[PDB]
RNA sequence: UACAGUGAAACUGCGAAGGCUCAUUAAAUCAGUUAUCGUUUAUUUGAUAGUUCCAUGGUAUAACUGUGGUAAU
C-alpha cells in the first residue's frame, strides 16, 4: 500500500510505497481516530505514532469519517446519492493518510 | 489511403517517407551510429 | 518529408513475411508521436494481422489520458478557446482515438496472460521485470513489433555501457543493463531516435528478404485426412496450431476415447497450447466418454481450459471468486481442489495440471487420467510415473505464435529460461574430493551480470542449478537475486586444475537481513520512498519478541540448490554449507578469493523453509536451531514454514537458548491445533529444539521437574485411582482422557520414555485416537502396542505418585 | 478431541447443566484459585503474560498468540464473565475446531475474531489485576 | 521595501424573464365588471423610530502552499 504521513507543526509530509503486507496487517479493522504503534509496521520507524484519517482506495473513493463498514456504501452528502468507502480501513486500499505526532528513534530527512 | 500519406508516412515502391541528452542524441545520430560494430565483444576470448 | 532508412522497414517486412517478432527501442523527448508511424508500416506490410495494441505502464501516462470523454471535452474547450482549428488531429491522437489499446499496469500485468496482441508498448524502462517481459512477448503475435520508450537518463546509461562495460554513478540494478546487452546481442532489435534515425549500435545491418510455411499446409493436409465424425469436427476445430500439437490432440482423443486406466502426462511449453488441446479433447471425452469428469487444476486458474471446452462444445454440439458451475444441453465436470474427492472417484475421466507429486498420485488412482505439465520437477514426476497407466504421455514444444524468433531467443536469454542439465564437470570422482575440500568462491554479482559468453555460460550453469527442482520460484526471484543489494552467493565447484571452464555442484543464496547494513539500506530506500526487504529479521522479532535479534544483524537463506542426481550432490551441498560457516567464522573477474577470504559482521546465520522431511534432515545436518514456527500451510503444497538459524557471533547464547526454549514450549501446544503432520520428524525436531537448548544454554535456561505440589495440582487423587484402574485393568477413555494433556506435557517437558511411548505421546500430542496413528506409522499390533503403551502409562502413574507422594 | 465432532451449542448446554449441578447442590464447598499470582506465573510464563497483553493492547495475530487459546478458555470455564456467545466461541476453541470454522458457522470471521478479542482482553484485564495485586 | 497599470481560473451583481407535440373543453374556456374591512404583494411612489447599579468584540476557512489516490468528470 502507500502511506501519506504528515507532521503538522513544521508543515511537512511524505509518501512511502510500502510492500510486504505483513507489516501493514497491524492496520486492519482499526478505524479513523485510532492511534497506532511503530513496532508492527516498521523497524525503521519505531516510537512513531499516527492518527489515521482514512484514505482513497482503488477507484479513488474517499473515506468519510466515522460511520462503519470497510466496503463501499451509497449515502447522501452535499443531498445527492454518492458512493464512498466506509470508516474502517480494509485490505484493498491505495493510500492511508497518517499524522505523526511523536518522533522516534530513527530520524527522517524528508518529513523532519 | 495507400499511395498517399495517412499521417505523414508516404509509401513509395519500397521507401518510407515520413515528416515530423541533446549532445548525446546529436553524436549518436550524426557520427556514433555504426561505431559499435567493433565495440561488441571487447577482448572476450571465450 | 524525408526518407528514413533501409533497415527499419525491411526488418518489419521480413518479420511479417517469415513470422518473427521485432523490437523497436525509441529514445528521445518527443517520443509519443512516432509509434503510429511504425503501426501503419506494420499494418501496410501485412493487413492480415492482429489489430489490438498493448500500452502497459507502471504509474502514469505520457501526456494523454486513456479516456475518450476526457480528451474529447478537453479538446472541446480547446475549440471553444480558439487556438486550434476544428478539423485537426495529430497522429498520436489518431492512434489513441482510433485503434484498440489495452492499457494495463505493470503491477497488474497478470490479467492478460492468454489473449493475443499485435503490438506491445512497454512504456517505462526503469522497472522492466522479467516476468512481465516473458508475459508480454509470449503473447505478441508472429508479425509483431514490441516497442520500448527510453529516458534521457537511460539514454545516457546506454551511451555509457555501449563502449565496452561501463556503469552509471547513483538500490543499483544490473538487470536493465543485462537487457541492454541482450538487445545488443540480438539482431532483431534496433534503437531509433525521435526523428526516426536508427542507432546501429545494436543490430546494425538488416536486409530486405526475398519476395515469397510448408508445415502449415501439412497441418491442413492432416485436418483433411482426419475430416474425410464428431472426432473430425473436433479435430478441425482443434488444429489451429502446429501439426505436432494436432498430433498430440488427436492422439489424446484416440487414447481416452475408446479406452477406460491409462495415465498420460504431456509436457508443453508456454506455447503449443497444452490447455488448448486438453479443452478441445474435452468434447471428445464428453461424447465418447463417461458422463462424469474430474478436473484438477488450481481454483479459478483454468479459464483458458473453460474457453477451449466451450469452443469445442460450440463447434460440435451446443445448446467466491467466479462462476465455475458446469453446464449441460445433454454429464458434469467441475474444477476440484486438493485430494478431497478420493470418495468421489466414480468418474472415469480425470485430468490434471502442472506441479505436489504425492497429491497428484493420491487423487488420480482408480480412473483414466492425464496431466498437462507446463514449462513457463517434471523429470521426477515422469520417473514416478514410469516406476508405477498405459503411458501415452506425449506433448509437443513447437512454437504456436511463431515458427521461432531471434526475439524468442532473446526472451529465453533475458528471462534466463534456457537450461542444459548435463554435468560437464571434471569428474564425479574428482568432485567427491571437491566436496571433501570445500573451497568456495564469492559471486561478484556486478561482473557476473556483466554478460560475456564465459559469464553467460557460468550464469547459465548457476541459474539452471538454482532453478532446478526448487520450490517453484519465478522471474521475480530472478530479478531480485540479480539486483538485491543485501544478497550474495557461494559455489565450491572444481578442485582440479583443468583449463578454462568448470561446473557448479551446489549454489547457495544468502540475504543479509542486517542491523547496520539494513539500517543504512532502509534510510536510503526511504529517500526512494519504497523498500521492504527484511523477512527473517522481521518475523522472529515479532513472533518471539527478540530485542537481541533486533539489535544484531542476521543472515537468511534465500535458497540453496544442488543436483538431484544422487545423495553425493546433497553431500556436496552440506560441504558448501559447512564451507560457508567456515567463511563466516574463519572491470573485475566474476569470482573471488579475497571475498572468499573476507566476511561481514552478522549476528546469526540460517534458513527458513517448509516443514519437509528431507529439508528437516538437511536442517539436522545443519543442526542449527529450529525456532518458533508459523502454522500457516501455504496453498501450493500444504506445508507450514519455519526458520532454523544458528547464532554465529560473539554472544548469541542468551538469544539462541531463549528462542529455542520458547519454541520448544510452543511446539507442544501448537502440535495439536494446526500441526499434526507425522510423528517422526516432528519428535525429531522436538529433539532438535532440546539439543539446541543443550548447545546454547548450560544452567540458565533450565526448568526443574514438576514439584509434589505441581503434580498434586495438575492431577488429583481420583487420577491416581483411575491410573491404578488402567494399570490393573483395561485402558479405555474413562480415566485416560482426563489426564492425557497433563501426561503429554509432563512427558515431553520433564525420567525417560522409549520409542513406543514416544509414538504414543506423539499421537496424544496430535490429540489423535487409538488405532489411527499407531497402526498408521508402525502399522502392526495395535492392541499389543496399546497395552505396552498402557504399561508405560502405569509407569508414568508410578512416576508421578513416587515423585510427589 | 475425545469426540472432536460434538456440537458447540450442545457444549454450552452441557456446561450449563454442569454449572447448575455444581452451583446448586447445597453450596459448592470446592473453591477455585481467586487470583493466585505465583500460580498464574507458573501456569503461563512471563513471556505468555507479555505476549497476551501485547496482542490485546496492540495488534498481533490470533494465530501468533493461540498458545494461550487452550488453557485460558478452560480457566474461564472453571475458575470474570463470558456470555454464551463468547463462551461458545471459547468452546469451539476448546474442541479445537478453527475460529474460521466457528465463525463461518455462526456469525462471520471478523465478527467472531473481534468477539474473541473482547474475551481475551477481559482475560488480559483479569491477569493484569492479579499480577498487579501481587 | 504594508495597496499601485495589463492580468490565464473562482465567487459575487445580472443574464437565458417565455418555446414542441398529442387526445378534442360549449358562458365552467374566455372577455367586460363589482368587491376583497375575505386577501399575498419584491419593485415604483408618498409619509412615518426615545426603558443603560460594581477610544471599537472571539475563532472557522476559502483562495494560496504541499503530499497523494483514480481508467476517470
Amino acid at each position: 500500500m502507500k502511506l501519506n504521513i504528515s507532521y503538522p507543526v513544521n508543515g511537512s509530509q511524505k509518501t512511502f510505497e510500502i510492500d510486504d503486507e505483513h507489516r501493514i496487517r497491524v492496520f486492519f479493522d482499526k478505524r479513523i481516530g485510532q492511534e497506532v504503534d511503530g513496532e508492527a509496521v516498521g523497524d525503521e520507524f519505531k516510537g512513531y505514532v499516527f492518527k489515521i484519517s482514512g484514505g482513497n482506495d482503488k477507484q479513488g473513493f474517499p473515506m468519510k469519517q466515522g460511520v462503519l463498514l470497510p466496503t463501499r456504501i451509497k449515502l447522501l452528502l452535499t443531498r445527492k446519492r454518492k458512493s464512498v468507502r466506509g470508516a474502517i480501513v480494509g485490505p484493498d486500499l491505495a493510500v492511508l493518510a497518517l499524522v505523526i505526532v511523536k518522533k522516534g528513534e530513527q530520524e527522517l530527512e524528508g518529513l523532519t | 489511403a495507400p499511395m498517399s500519406d495517412v499521417g505523414g508516412v508516404l509509401m513509395d515502391k519500397d521507401a518510407v517517407y515520413i515528416d515530423i541528452e541533446r549532445g548525446e542524441g546529436e553524436k549518436l545520430m550524426t557520427g556514433l551510429q555504426s561505431v559499435e560494430q567493433s565495440i561488441a565483444e571487447k577482448f572476450d576470448g571465450v | 518529408k524525408k526518407a528514413i532508412d533501409s533497415r527499419i522497414p525491411s526488418l518489419i517486412r521480413n518479420g511479417v513475411q517469415t513470422k518473427q517478432r521485432s523490437i523497436f527501442v525509441i529514445v528521445g523527448d518527443r517520443a509519443r508521436n512516432q509509434l503510429p508511424n511504425l503501426h501503419y508500416l506494420m499494418m501496410s506490410a501485412d493487413l492480415k494481422m492482429n489489430k489490438s495494441v498493448l500500452w502497459a505502464y507502471k504509474k502514469k501516462l505520457l501526456g494523454f489520458t486513456s479516456h475518450r470523454k476526457k480528451r474529447e471535452n478537453k479538446i472541446k474547450k480547446e475549440i471553444k478557446r480558439g487556438t486550434r482549428e476544428v478539423n485537426e488531429m495529430d497522429p498520436f491522437e489518431s492512434f489513441i482515438s482510433n485503434q484498440n489499446i489495452r492499457y494495463v499496469y505493470y503491477k497488474e500485468s497478470e490479467k492478460i496472460l492468454g489473449n493475443t496482441y499485435g503490438m506491445c508498448i512497454l512504456q517505462d524502462f526503469e522497472a522492466l521485470t522479467p516476468n512481465l517481459l516473458a508475459r508480454t512477448i509470449e503473447t505478441v503475435e508472429g508479425g509483431g513489433i514490441v516497442v520500448i520508450l527510453l529516458k534521457s537518463m537511460s539514454s545516457l546509461k546506454q551511451l555509457y555501457t555501449m563502449t565496452m562495460d561501463v556503469h552509471a554513478r547513483y538500490v543499483v540494478a544490473r538487470f536493465n543493463e543485462r537487457f541492454i546487452l541482450s538487445l545488443g546481442s540480438n539482431p532483431n532489435c534496433l534503437v531509433v531516435d525521435d526523428e526516426l534515425n536508427v542507432l546501429p549500435l545494436s543490430g546494425a545491418k538488416n536486409v530486405k528478404p526475398l519476395p515469397p510455411d510448408e508445415l502449415p499446409p501439412k497441418q491442413l493436409e492432416l485436418q483433411e485426412l482426419k475430416e474425410s465424425d464428431v472426432q473430425p469436427a473436433g479435430s478441425l476445430v482443434s488444429l489451429s496450431k502446429t501439426v505436432n500439437q494436432a498430433h498430440a490432440i488427436l492422439s489424446f482423443i484416440d487414447a481416452i476415447s475408446e479406452k477406460t486406466v491409462a495415465l498420460t502426462a504431456g509436457r508443453g511449453r508456454g506455447k503449443s497450447a497444452a490447455l488448448g488441446i486438453s479443452i478441445a479433447a474435452a468434447v471428445s471425452h464428453g461424447y465418447s466418454n463417461i458422463f462424469v469428469t474430474s478436473p484438477s487444476p488450481e481454483n479459478l486458474k483454468t479459464l483458458f481450459e473453460f474457453i477451449f471446452k466451450g469452443f469445442d462444445a460450440l463447434g460440435y454440439q451446443e445448446h467466491f471468486n467466479k462462476a465455475i458451475v458446469r453446464v449441460d444441453i445433454k454429464q458434469y465436470i467441475v474444477p476440484q481442489d486438493h485430494q478431497v474427492l478420493g470418495q468421489a472417484e466414480l468418474v472415469v475421466i480425470d485430468e490434471a495440471a502442472a506441479i505436489i507429486v504425492k497429491n497428484l498420485l493420491g487423487p488420480y488412482l482408480v480412473f483414466m487420467a492425464s496431466t498437462i505439465n507446463g514449462y513457463e520437477l517434471s523429470l521426477k514426476l515422469i520417473q514416478q510415473l514410469r516406476n508405477q497407466q498405459l503411458r501415452e504421455i506425449s506433448l509437443d514444444e513447437p512454437i504456436r505464435y511463431a515458427p521461432g524468433d531471434p526475439i524468442e531467443k532473446w526472451l529465453n536469454k533475458l528471462l534466463c529460461l534456457d537450461v542444459t542439465l548435463i554435468k560437464n564437470p571434471r569428474f564425479a570422482t574428482r568432485g567427491t574430493p571437491h566436496p571433501s575440500q570445500c573451497n568456495l568462491f564469492v559471486v561478484n554479482r556486478d561482473t557476473l551480470f556483466s554478460y560475456h559468453p564465459v559469464s553467460e555460460n557460468f550464469l547459465e550453469k548457476m541459474m539452471a542449478l538454482y532453478v532446478s527442482s526448487h520450490y517453484k520460484n519465478s522471474p521475480n526471484d530472478l530479478q531480485l537475486m540479480s539486483d538485491a543489494p543485501a544478497h550474495k552467493l557461494f559455489v565450491l565447484l572444481p578442485p582440479i586444475d583443468p583449463k578454462d571452464g568448470g561446473r557448479i555442484p551446489d549454489p547457495l543464496c544468502v540475504i543479509q537481513i542486517a542491523l547496520e547494513g539494513e539500517i543504512s539500506k532502509e534510510s536510503v530506500r526511504n529517500s526512494l520512498s519504497r523498500g521492504q526487504r527484511a523477512g527473517g529479521d522481521l518475523i522472529p522479532w515479532l513472533i518471539s519478541q527478540q530485542f537481541q535479534d533486533e539489535e544484531f544483524a542476521s543472515l537468511s537463506g534465500a535458497r540453496i540448490v544442488r543436483i538431484a542426481t544422487n545423495p553425493e550432490y546433497a553431500s556436496m551441498g552440506y560441504g558448501s554449507r559447512a564451507i560457508e560457516l567456515l567463511r563466516d567464522y574463519f572491470l573485475l573477474l566474476k569470482l573471488s578469493e579475497q571475498p572468499p577470504h573476507y566476511l561481514h559482521y552478522l549476528g546469526v546465520s540460517y534458513g527458513l523453509t517448509q516443514s519437509l522431511h528431507k529439508f528437516w534432515k538437511n536442517n539436522s545436518f545443519v543442526p542449527v536451531y529450529l525456532r518458533q514456527t508459523a502454522n500457516d500451510l501455504t496453498g501450493e503444497h500444504t506445508c507450514v514454514m519455519l526458520n532454523v538459524l544458528e547464532g554465529r557471533e560473539s554472544n548469541w547464547l542468551v538469544e539462541f537458548a531463549k528462542d529455542f526454549r520458547k519454541r520448544f514450549l510452543s511446539l507442544l501446544s501448537y502440535d495439536f491445533h494446526k500441526f499434526t503432520a507425522v510423528q517422526a520428524l516432528s519428535v525429531i525436531e522436538s529433539s532438535k529444539k532440546a539439543q539446541d537448548l543443550s548447545d546454547d544454554e548450560k544452567h540458565d535456561n533450565k526448568e526443574l521437574t514438576r514439584t509434589h505440589l505441581d503434580d498434586i495440582f495438575s492431577p488429583f487423587d481420583l487420577k491416581r485411582l483411575d491410573s491404578y484402574s488402567n494399570n490393573l485393568l483395561d485402558y479405555h477413555v474413562i480415566g485416560d482422557m482426563i489426564p492425557m494433556l497433563a501426561l503429554l506435557y509432563f512427558g515431553d517437558k520433564m525420567s525417560s520414555v522409549q520409542s513406543a511411548i514416544l509414538l504414543a505421546i506423539g499421537l496424544q500430542r496430535k490429540n489423535i485416537d487409538t488405532i489411527a496413528k499407531e497402526l498408521n506409522l508402525p502399522s502392526n499390533q495395535t492392541i499389543a502396542m496399546f497395552a505396552k503403551i498402557m504399561r508405560k502409562m502405569s509407569q508414568y502413574f508410578r512416576q508421578l505418585l513416587s515423585q510427589s507422594i
